[PDB]
């Protein structure tokens, strides 16, 4: 699909990364990762601060997960 | 009919307020984008002018006259316009009330005749009383320095500057023949001053660490043709199917340009300059022999040398004659700025110098070499004319004052005329205030105060605000430029207000 | 056209939100944008120098930017962002003058006034380096690329890339004049390989193949000849259209460089000799291969002689990574006068962006050694430099007083900005920084825009050259000069 968007250009070249490192659960990739924008975009509007402090708090969380 | 006069007055007013702001040392600078697409900036009345190329013609009378005021005189640009513009403005409400511009344009003849013989009385020709001949044209350069970042390190500025036009022939003096090449980075007062011509140097190829800054007596030589056997647009396609001989079918050429060394070997000059860049064939042989070589000079500065050791340029290496060849007295080169600089000293013959100006950036240093530009006008015409006149307010004010006086014996509508340019007078000490910081409206009428007390050379300090006399201000500016800025500025609005009606054809 | 009314105002706005593009990308936790170029491709990156540059504008007053941000790469680097915030708080302060009567010029009078006194306050509280330890001088140029490049993927092998500046600028920097240029940094990279294959080399690269495969890859000493003598040609050697081999051995030259191709059959002469050839070599190319390796151009080889050909340790054949070009490396053992950057990295931004990190790290070892008195920066240099003027400003009288104030409060914009870039409250952030410099003690205290342990960075050893800062408002006073002395616009049409 053709993609004017700039910003979805982006995502096409992330998802190329999964597909030569490993080749399995692109797909995956992509979903888990929207859902990720959504919750970030209700911190952002109801906060309007710089996402870089919330990035933070992901490094944090991702650890425990792990 | 008078609708297009009316429209005349404010194209001359659009062209004025333009020049307004760059009137003055401590003007503002105007911003004009050429189709070039090429930032140009500048002060000077005429170089703002001839960018406009303005289809008007009454907007184009004002550029015109500019140039005019630039060949014969050379100063003065942007008060001649400003002069001329301002007296379609006073002209303006004399036309609705049925006063005609012819009557207005006759009394501008006899107020510029009285004029040009108060100048000539103004002026007072003095030479060595209460002067010396050092201490004459270094407080003439500080003038034009004040007010501005270099007053700190003006001291060791105006050495360098009197030592430029000095080192010329005082008969024959041209702003041109001084150069000037702007060294990035380093400390503003370890500049210093160059006998001889110097270039930029844009040379970036290899071959670096011989050909050391000190010389003895280098020969200098032009070069027409490329020293290197690339060829950039032509080629040629041979090609054999044989084995064996695919040896020698890749060797020789350059054997041929061993034909031009002997030529150029006998004739042992040590500087090779040319219009063309140096290719990357022989960087060795030269410094071997002791020999100079710089490429990717510019024409502008070629044409110093033949002005300086005295050479020529000859098109092959066959005909070059031996006593084209010139010598300096000493080399010098600078690694100052991450850039080698490439200057010649001590030629006796050098009708051209070179002054090194250094600095914190590229345009601090713009700043302050066209500030210069200025100082060094009023040190040239200072030993070729030495008929001068106090300038800085003080001429302007009272050429309006006698003509107010003289206007009283004249009866008729030429006494409102006079009245009406002697006024408009007041424009060109009122820019000076307003682009300096000062406010015009207190200083116009403190100033009247002592300008009746019958002292004629009362001026405007330029450094701090206040009334007083521009003698001790070393502030001097040479009588033909006053007495030409009235002509041309006259000649330019007699020209505007006698057309009624303007006709256009395309085609 | 607009003068006098309208052209001051809209002087002001344009740019103003020119330059409010890049005050979010200030600092180390700064936000980086996504940049197209013509061609196609994307590039992300935080230095402000790139997006300016690839900015395409009609408008008169932004071109000023462009126009001096080339100069600041050469002469510091850092200035880019840093300086354009700063420049626009002058302009944001000299708005509320105009409209108060204050005249232009005087307002650029009076910030160039207030700059040179503010300088002074410094020179009081400045520490020395050299003289509290000689090692502690080689820490902060280990730890001064790290601060630029811990946002990125580069902040695990840093410790590697810290010792590769250290030695390149001594050698291109001689302590007479403590000057570094920029033509004798050869700049190279490639995609692919990993960033831990980066070595520091003393000389030019010159990736080459070696032509014919008989060829070896190592130089022989020639019966214990001096060095490894080399020769650049130019020269289109071609075909007779419209002897030698004699007197190649005289000189010794072991290795000839060409910009352009060469034959099959052509390197087989010298391949019995032992005397490589190398051919498709850039014009920029051979400009370190003259320096690094103290070589010369072989005018001929009649006259050449054996006495200024150049001497370098050996040249050899090494492969980089899984790359199948097969580099190699040319090595001096001997101090040079230039230095080659060697940057690797298994994408094409990854590259990119070490090669920009590399260039700023470079310019503050100059500054470090030209200037030893340095202060304090990240947010603790402009509150410092703003409690001298305002204080000094009561002290002055006249219409410069009050260009002090303006200028006092225009230089808090950036200790603010770097609050608002942070995710912290810039005026309760603004209040702490004044008030610990007053009641308890004068030091330096900026703010963190990356998180860190505490506050007083001095503890930290986080150091900024003192000159480096101070070229950076003097190019801001300089610039805001140029803005207010324009008082017209004029432009033509397009036909």
């Amino acid at each position: 699909i053709p993609l004017d968007n700039p910003a979805a250009k982006v995502l096409v070249n992330i998802s190329k990364v999964q597909d030569d490192e490993v080749g399995d659960g692109t797909t995956s990739v992509t979903v888990l990762s929207a859902e990720l924008l959504r919750e970030a975009e209700k911190l952002i509007d109801q906060s309007k601060i710089h996402p870089q402090t919330i990035i933070e708090g992901y490094r944090l969380a991702s650890a425990a997960a792990l | 009919g008078k609708g297009q006069i009316i429209s005349n007055i404010n194209a001359c007013v659009a062209v004025q307020e333009a020049l307004k702001p760059t009137l003055g040392p401590l003007g503002s600078d105007i911003l004009i984008v050429t189709s070039n697409q090429k930032t140009t900036i500048s002060n000077d009345g005429a170089t703002i002018l001839k960018l406009l190329d303005v289809v008007h013609p009454a907007a184009k009378t004002l550029v015109d006259i500019s140039r005019a005021q630039d060949a014969e005189v050379g100063d003065g640009t942007t008060s001649v316009t400003i002069l001329a513009g301002e007296l379609m403005k006073e002209a303006k409400p004399f036309l609705e009330e049925g006063i005609s511009s012819h009557l207005i344009m006759k009394g501008y003849r006899k107020a510029v005749s009285l004029a040009v013989e108060k100048i000539n009385e103004l002026a007072v020709d003095i030479t060595s009383e209460k002067s010396s001949g050092r201490e004459l044209l270094e407080r003439c350069a500080r003038t034009a320095m004040s007010s501005k970042l270099i007053h700190n390190n003006a001291d060791f500025f105006v050495k360098m500057c009197v030592d430029a036009v000095l080192s010329l022939d005082r008969n024959d003096l041209d702003d041109k023949l001084i150069g000037i090449k702007k060294i990035p980075g380093g400390a503003m007062e370890e500049s210093l001053f160059i006998n001889g011509v110097a270039f930029k140097k844009t040379f970036s190829y290899a071959g670096f660490e011989q050909q050391p800054k000190k010389f003895n007596n280098p020969k200098i030589l032009s070069l027409n043709v490329e020293l290197e056997l690339k060829a950039e647009k032509d080629n040629a396609e041979v090609r054999v199917e044989h084995v064996e001989d695919y040896q020698a079918i890749v060797d020789a050429e350059w054997q041929l340009i061993f034909e031009k060394l002997r030529q150029v070997e006998e004739t042992g000059a040590n500087i090779v300059l040319s219009k063309l860049p140096i290719g990357d064939l022989a960087t060795q042989f030269f410094a071997d022999r002791n020999i100079f070589c710089a490429g990717r000079v510019s024409a502008d500065d070629m044409n110093r040398v033949i002005q300086a050791v005295g050479g020529s340029i000859q098109s092959t290496t066959s005909d070059i004659k031996p006593e084209h060849l010139g010598t300096c007295a000493l080399f010098e080169e600078m690694q100052i700025g991450s850039e080698r600089y490439n200057l010649f000293q001590g030629c006796p013959q050098a009708k051209t110098c070179t002054l090194l100006l250094r600095g914190g950036a590229e345009q601090v240093i713009a700043e302050v070499e066209r500030s210069l530009h200025d100082a060094i006008m009023i040190v040239k015409r200072a030993l070729q004319n030495k008929l001068i006149v106090a300038g800085g307010g003080a001429t302007e004010m009272e050429v309006s004052k006698c003509l107010r006086d003289y206007s009283k014996t004249i009866a008729g509508k030429q006494q409102m005329i006079i009245n009406a340019f002697a006024k408009a007078l007041e424009v060109i000490p009122r820019q000076l205030c307003e682009n300096a910081g000062f406010d015009a409206i207190e200083i116009l009428n403190k100033l009247r105060l002592a300008h009746s007390k019958g002292e004629k050379w009362y001026g405007v300090v330029f450094e701090t605000e206040n009334i007083g006399d521009n003698f001790a201000k070393f502030v001097w500016e040479p009588a033909l430029v006053k007495i030409n800025a009235l002509n041309s500025a006259t000649e330019a609005t007699n020209l505007i207000l006698s057309v009624d009606e303007t006709i256009t054809n395309k085609g | 056209r607009q003068h006098g009314l309208e052209a001051k105002k809209s002087h002001i706005l344009a740019a103003r939100s020119v330059a409010s593009i890049i005050k979010t990308s200030l600092g180390p936790r700064g936000l980086d944008k996504i940049l197209i170029s013509p061609d196609g491709e994307i590039t992300i990156t935080n230095d402000g120098a790139t997006i300016l540059s690839q900015m395409e504008l009609d408008n008169e007053i932004a071109k000023l930017l462009v126009q001096l941000s080339k100069s600041q790469d050469d002469e510091i680097g850092d200035g880019t962002t840093g300086v354009v915030v700063l420049a626009s708080a002058l302009l944001d302060q000299a708005l509320e003058l105009i409209q108060k009567g204050i005249h232009p010029i005087k307002i650029a009078n009076g910030f160039d006034e207030a700059a040179k006194l503010a300088i002074s306050k410094l020179e009081e509280t400045c520490d020395d380096i050299s003289a509290s330890n000689d090692e502690l001088f080689r820490d902060f140029l280990l730890r001064a690329a790290k601060t630029s490049l811990g946002s990125k993927i580069v902040s695990k092998d840093h410790d590697r890339f810290a010792e590769m500046a250290v030695e390149a600028v001594i050698n291109v920097m001689d302590k007479d004049r403590k000057d570094v240029d920029f033509d004798l940094i050869k700049m190279q990279g490639r995609v692919g390989g990993s960033i831990s294959d980066s070595k520091l080399i003393n000389g030019v690269i010159l990736d080459k193949d070696f032509s014919h495969p008989q060829m070896p890859k190592c130089v022989l000493p020639k019966e214990g000849s001096d060095g490894v003598k080399l020769a650049i040609l130019t020269c289109p050697f071609e075909p007779p259209k419209p002897e030698m081999i004699d007197d190649v051995k005289k000189a010794g030259a072991d290795v000839v460089i060409c910009q352009w191709g060469f034959d099959d059959e052509a390197n087989h002469l010298l391949l019995q000799n032992d005397l490589p050839a190398v051919r498709w070599v850039g014009g920029q190319e051979l400009e370190h291969i003259a320096i690094s390796t103290n070589g010369r151009i072989v005018p001929r080889f009649q006259d050449l002689s054996k006495d200024k050909l150049g001497t370098c340790s050996r040249i050899y054949e090494q492969e980089f990574g899984t790359t199948k070009d097969r580099m190699l490396i040319i090595e001096q053992s001997k101090e040079t006068k230039t230095v080659t950057c060697f940057v690797r990295g298994s994408n094409k931004m990854i590259v990119d962006e070490a090669e920009r990190a590399l260039h700023d790290s470079l310019c503050v070892v100059r500054n470090l050694v030209k200037d030893s008195r340095v202060v304090y920066g990240g947010g603790a240099a402009e509150v410092t430099m703003s409690l001298a003027v305002s204080e000094e400003a009561d002290k002055q009288r006249g219409i410069d007083q009050y260009a002090f104030r303006g200028f006092a409060q225009a230089l808090d914009t950036i200790p603010m900005t770097l609050a608002e870039n942070s995710g912290l409250d810039p005026i309760g952030t603004l209040s702490t920084l004044k008030s610990k410099q007053l009641k308890e003690k004068i030091s330096n205290i900026g703010v963190d825009c990356l998180g860190y342990g505490s506050n007083d960075m001095k503890e930290l050893f986080v150091v900024d050259p003192f000159i480096g800062k101070k070229q950076q408002i003097l190019l801001a006073t300089q610039l805001c000069r140029m803005i207010l002395k324009i008082d017209n616009v004029i432009i033509s049409g397009k036909d």
